[PDB]
Parts: C-alpha cells; structure tokens; sequence
RNA sequence: GACCAGGAA
C-alpha cells in the first residue's frame, strides 16, 4: 500500500494485537517507547483537602487520585497549564474535579472514582470524566469510610506525559516480539540439553516459516516484521495510543527539522 | 490494709486489663489486637 | 547496579512501589519550680527576652502549638514555650527534617502539668541512596 | 461554631482556651486533640 | 651550617615533594597577587601559572635540603632537574 | 577504616544531582568499598598550597 | 589520642556512595546540596575578579 | 493497606477489580488462579498485585474517631 | 554536656 505496513490480528476496547511489517526495528522500538512515555493525558495533579477523617493520610489519598484514569480523548485541545496565560490554572488548561464523601451507612462506606464530579467548565470537550470499565460501574475504589468519616477535597487535573510521572501513561504493557525462530541469532539460547526442548515456541512461530536445518545461515537477513500488542488504561482508546504515538513521534522528528531551520 | 508502693504490670499478664479483653474490646480500647 | 547496588524502575516507583509513611513525635511540658514559678505554652514575640529561635514562630496558634494540617520544614517552631526570671523554651522541628503536622495532643502529666506531643508525617519515596 | 480541641475517645468537640484545666465534657478522660487548620493544605498528586 | 655549592651530594633531581611544595608555594603567592615572572598566556589559575613558571625555570625560589645532622644544601629550582 | 595510603585519594569534583557520592567503579577496591550502603568522607582543602599537595 | 592525634574537622562531608560507569577514574560525583555547603576561600585577584563577582 | 490503583510494573488499572476478586472467591467459590484470570489479569506483575495484597484498611477501619 | 545502655558497612 505504501511504506511500512500493518495487519491487525485482534482488537478490543483496550487491546490491539497487530503486525508491523517493512520497517527498521529501531523505528518499531521508538514507537513502543513513545507510546509508553510521551503521549499526553489528563490526570489529577493537584489536590487541595478541606477535610479528611480517614484512616488514610492526606497525601496517601492524593497519590491515588493521580492514578485514576481520566477521559483524555480531546486532550489535545486542552492547553499545558505551563503555557496557559493565567496565573495558576484556568478552564483553558485544566479540569476541576470534586470529591465529597461521608460515611452515612453503618456498614463501611465506599469512595469510588465515580464519586468524582467535574466542577470546572468543560467547554464541551471529551475530558476529565473518570474512566470506568468496572462491571457495576464504580471505577477505582479510592477509599473506605466508617461513620463520622468524611472526605472533602478538590482536584485539579492537568495535561502531562509519562516522562514526568507515570500517572500520565495512556498505555500499560506493550507486547513486542520478532523473529520467533531465532533466525537472526540475535540471542543465544541457554540450555541443559536441547535448546529446542527447553524453550517454548512463541504463538508467532505460526506466522513465519520454521528455519529448516538443511540451510546455511542467512547473514544478509534483517529484522523487519514485529508482533506487537498495545493495551490502554482507558484514558485514550487503544487505536489512538497507536496513532497518537505515531503522530507524537513524528512531531518530535519534525521539531528537529524546525530547529535545524531556525539554525 | 496498708499501702506499699507500685508494681509495674506486664501487658497481657493475668493482672493486666487486656488479658481477658476481646478483639472488639481491644479495638474499642484503641489497642491493636 | 554494579557491586551490591541495584537499578529500580522509576515508572514503578511513581505507581507507588516501596513508598513509606514516616512519623516522628516531638514532646514537651511546663515544669513547675516549687513555689508556682511556671513555664508557659504560648506564641511569644520580642518583649525583654530577645533570646529565642531563629525560625518561623508564625505557624503557631496562641497555645504555642501548630494545628495539624500545616506543612512544616527547617527549624519552624513546632511548639512555643517560655521561662520567667527575677521576660524562650520553644521546640523547633528537627533542622534536617520536613513534613506535615499530623496529630497534636494536649494533656496532663501525672502531676498537673500541661503536657504536649506533636506528631509529624512525611512520605518517603525511594530515591537513589536508599537501601533494600 | 468553631472548635479548638477534640476529645480523644468520645470525640466530642471541646472549644476551650488556656487556664481551664484539660478535660472533656461528660467524658472523664484527659486526652484531647487539635483539629486541622482551616487553612486548607494542598498536595501534588505525584 | 650549610655546605658549599661545590661539595653538594644530594640528588640533582627535584623530588616529588619538593616540586609539590614549589608549585604549591608559588601558586599561593600568585594567588596573593605577587609578581608573576612569565607571560600568563591567558592563564588565570595560580597553579597553572606556577606550573608554567616552573616549566620555564623562572621560579625565584630555593629548596634548602636538610641533612639528619642539621647541615644543609641550598638548591635553586633553576638548577634542579625535573624528569619527575 | 583507612589502612592504606590508597584509602584516602584526591579526586576531581563533578557536581551532580541526587544525594550519593558517585565514584568510578575501579577505584572501588583500594578503598575497600561496596555499595551495600557504605558511606564515605570527603574533605576539602582551603589553601592553594594544600590543593597542590593533593593534586600533585 | 582523641583531641590531638585526631580531631573532628570543618569543611568535610559524608554520605552514601554508589558507583558510576560514566565518571572518569579520578573524579567523584558530589551532590549539588553539598557543593552548595562546602566552601573554598578564594582570593580576589585580577585573574578571577569578574568570575568571582559573578558567583557572589 | 487498601488495593493499589494500577499495578506497579506495567500500570494496568487494578483498583476496580478488588471487590470482584473477593466475590469471585466467596460467592463463586472459584480459586484464585482463575478468579484473577476472570478479571483479565494475565501478565503476572498484575497477578501478584491482587493475589498478594493485604487489605489492612479493613482493620484500621474498626477503631473509632 | 558528662555518664550509662543498645543497634549498624
Ligand atoms: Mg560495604
Ligand atoms: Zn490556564
Ligand atoms: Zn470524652
Ligand atoms: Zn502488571
């Protein structure tokens, strides 16, 4: 079709199994890195607390609040607070969440991410809503209360990336493999008796031809073809982690040209 | 009859309150079970 | 990770690996001098003494205490106390340390003295020279 | 409206000032706590 | 009571310690705005100025070497060999 | 403990972040040092003379 | 023995060590914090006068 | 002390899954190696995250004010 | 600050 290619093997809300083909390994790897580290996300980044009567310490809770995945779809039309022009934050650069909780029941009272509520103005963009994949739709269990246990605090979510803190990581693990029959000899198999018997074949062995021993070693060879799998925490839909990563990386490689030019 | 000083009590000894105390008694007593 | 040291996953640390709470509890009281010559839990200023700690007294309420919620650090004064003479005794936070006032406790010595304990929480996050 | 202190065990608010003798109301005990500043404290979530 | 120059018997080479003290001393003195006897060719660090004074044998100092008995030989840093 | 000449040696400073003294792995042995938590002292000369002594 | 043949001393520092594959043999990584505490007495001189004023 | 949000190693969201795993245990009488898997926890970093967690808050809760 | 006691590369 063009340059590097894709074939998708499976797909879900939160998992894209696919095959990169016709590419530099370095490239395939860079995408991997970018996807993990540099795609922007919204996460709570400041927490002012009015009341806490919990067994959990202020900051202990604060920390958890950073880890709740927030809707980061239209994140690119929210500004980095660092560049926005207000002193501190505004509606242009941040989402304000609010959490009030009180142990009404006798039985233990649960504080879930669903109990967040956006106070700031969204200017109608997909943003800030806590991700809920939960079966009963409660999301992350933030904290537990008994009776006079009250939790009253306020959250300011900002745009950011994993390089600055992992809370901003749109993707979880990323599966990455190549050359499942070690035909490039890029690894030397440890063994007790039989390198073949001790080491398990990968699923992807089915997707390349077995090497067939009556064959001279191909030194000409080179790694193209990469079996990947991206998994999204949910703040951004899987496909977008792939794309945005591709895009994010490109923007980088671009900024280089651009500096090359102000030079 | 007469008073003769004070004996420090080992916790959970026969003479200590916590000896006969129950789990919820303790939690209520601010004492880790 | 050469020679009995290790590499640790930063991403993991963020996500909360190996973090710890840490608490220290400072303590004090007013010591009577026989004939009711006593000390005092209070926030002092200048006034004929001039002999007092060189860090912020301003975190103090009027009972010479901090309310628990405030960030402290440096030699911020965590407790205010005074002595007379015929007009300081205040307890600054450990110079090296910093944190948040966590619980403050006002009570009586078996005698009848104003007896006070001030706890301070800090979170410690796995950093480079940390041992495991 | 507004407290200074809190009872340890029974946890009733106790709004006393110096030279008052340290003790709860109805509760016998003498422990008493401080109750956080109204000066709302803030944390980065990192 | 000092040995005449024509009867000197110690090494005619300069010792690690002599040199370290020579370099150190000049650098101190240079640091204290004493006269420099060389073209600081853009130099600015008193040690390197001194290392440069030494390299051109323009350090107007003398090592007085003491013998265990108390007598001594004076040697000019001019005349000391610096294969050290 | 310092039983060697080599147990105190002069180094070039490199100011860096984080709270550990960092040193070249190969100078590990004459110090007897391993990073299983061992601390190390650093003294700083004050005279032009004394730094000379160190570096030379 | 403990006041004369040995002393506690000024201008000194200590902390955990760790090793570096990226330092050169004869250097030592000093934490910025300590660099900022530890002092060297430098004499004002035409050689350094501007650089010195800059630091001050 | 309460379920971690998000597994340290990989970062998969995990804090929602706690009460489910407890229910897959008590009510469904599944064993752990399945109960975990039913919750789509497969990379073992995420497995250990739930399987080896000690939810102490439930004890902390039992004290009073 | 003496002094005692306990625990670390
Ligand atoms: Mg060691
Ligand atoms: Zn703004
Ligand atoms: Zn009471
Ligand atoms: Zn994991």
């Amino acid at each position: 079709e063009e340059g590097p290619q894709v074939k998708i093997r499976e797909a879900s809300k939160d998992n894209v199994d696919f095959i990169l083909s016709n590419v530099d390994l370095a490239m395939a790897n860079s995408l991997r890195r970018v996807m993990i580290a540099e795609i922007p996300t919204l996460a709570i980044d400041s927490v002012e607390v009015e009341t806490n009567t919990t067994v959990l310490a202020d900051e202990f809770i604060a920390h958890r609040l950073g880890l709740i995945p927030l809707q980061s779809m239209d994140i690119e039309q929210l500004e980095y607070s660092r560049d926005c022009f207000c002193e501190d934050h505004c509606d242009k650069c941040s989402v304000v969440l609010t959490l009030q909780a009180f142990g009404e029941s006798e039985s233990t009272t649960n504080v879930y991410s669903k109990d967040l509520v956006i106070v700031s103005n969204l200017m109608g963009r997909n943003i800030g809503h806590p991700i809920i994949q939960d079966k009963e739709g409660n999301g992350v269990l933030i904290c537990k209360l008994r009776k006079g246990q009250e939790l009253k605090l306020t959250c300011v979510a900002k745009k950011g990336i994993a390089k600055e803190h992992a809370k901003w990581g749109p993707a979880a693990a990323i599966e990455f493999e190549y050359d499942p029959w070690n035909k490039l000899k890029h690894t030397d198999y440890w063994y007790e008796q039989d390198s073949a018997k001790e080491w398990p074949q990968s699923k992807n062995c089915e997707y390349e031809d077995p090497p067939n021993e009556g064959d001279p070693f191909d030194y000409k060879a080179q790694a193209d073809t990469f079996y990947m799998n991206v998994e999204s925490v949910g703040s951004i839909p899987v496909d977008q982690v792939v794309v945005r990563g591709i895009d994010t990386l490109q923007k980088k490689v671009a900024s280089i040209l651009l500096a090359l030019t102000q030079m | 009859k007469v008073f003769i000083g004070r004996l420090p009590i080992m916790l959970r000894s026969k003479n200590c309150y916590l000896s006969e105390a129950t789990e919820s008694d303790l939690y209520k007593l601010k004492e880790c079970p | 990770n050469q020679e009995d040291s290790m590499i640790m996953n930063q991403s993991s640390i963020d996500r909360g690996l190996f973090r710890s709470l840490f608490f220290r509890s400072y303590m004090d009281q007013e010591k009577k001098y026989g004939m009711s010559i006593t000390e005092t839990f209070e926030k002092p200023q200048r006034t004929n003494t001039l002999r007092m700690k060189h860090g912020t007294y301003d975190k103090l309420d009027d009972d010479g205490l901090i309310a628990p919620g405030v960030r402290v650090s440096g030699e911020d004064v965590i407790i205010g106390k005074t002595t007379p003479i015929s007009s300081d005794a205040s307890t600054p936070l450990r110079s090296t340390e910093n944190g948040i006032v966590d619980q403050v406790l006002v009570t009586t010595n078996q005698d009848g003295l104003k007896f006070v304990k001030v706890r301070v929480r800090t979170t410690k996050i796995p950093q480079i020279g940390d041992k495991f | 409206a507004t407290l200074k202190y809190i009872c340890a065990e029974c946890s009733s608010k106790l709004s006393l000032s110096r030279t008052d003798a340290v003790r709860c109301k109805d509760c016998g005990h003498r422990i008493l706590l401080k109750a956080r500043t109204k000066r709302l404290v803030q944390f980065e979530a990192r | 009571k000092a040995i005449p120059k024509d009867q000197r018997a110690t090494t005619p080479y300069m010792t690690k310690y002599e040199r370290a003290r020579i370099l150190g001393t000049r650098a101190l003195q240079i640091s204290m705005n004493a006269p420099v006897f060389v073209d600081l060719e853009g130099e600015t660090d008193p040690l390197r100025i001194a290392m440069k004074e030494l390299a051109e044998k323009k350090i107007p100092l003398v090592i007085r070497r003491y013998l265990p008995d108390g007598s001594f030989e004076d040697w000019s840093v001019e005349e000391l060999i610096v294969d050290l | 403990p310092s039983l060697h000449k080599m147990s105190m040696m002069a180094h070039r400073v490199k100011v860096i972040p984080y709270s550990t003294f960092r040193l070249n792995l190969s100078v590990t042995s004459p110090y007897n040092a391993d990073f299983d938590g061992d601390e190390m002292n650093l003294h700083v000369p004050q005279s032009e003379e004394t730094r000379a002594e160190l570096s030379q | 023995r403990g006041n004369l043949m040995g002393k506690r001393v000024d201008f000194s520092a200590r902390t955990v060590i760790s090793g570096d594959p990226n330092l050169e043999l004869d250097q030592v990584g000093v934490p910025k914090s300590i660099a900022k505490t530890l002092t060297y007495p430098e004499v004002v001189t035409p050689y350094n006068i501007d650089r010195l004023t800059q630091l001050v | 002390m309460i379920v971690p949000v998000r597994c340290f190693s990989c970062g998969k969201v995990v804090g929602d899954k706690w009460e489910s795993y407890l229910n897959l245990l008590q009510e469904d009488e599944l064993d752990e190696g399945t109960a975990l898997s039913r919750l789509g926890l497969k990379r073992y970093c995420c497995r250990r995250m739930i399987l080896t967690h000690v939810d102490l808050i439930e004890k902390f809760l039992r004290y009073n004010p």
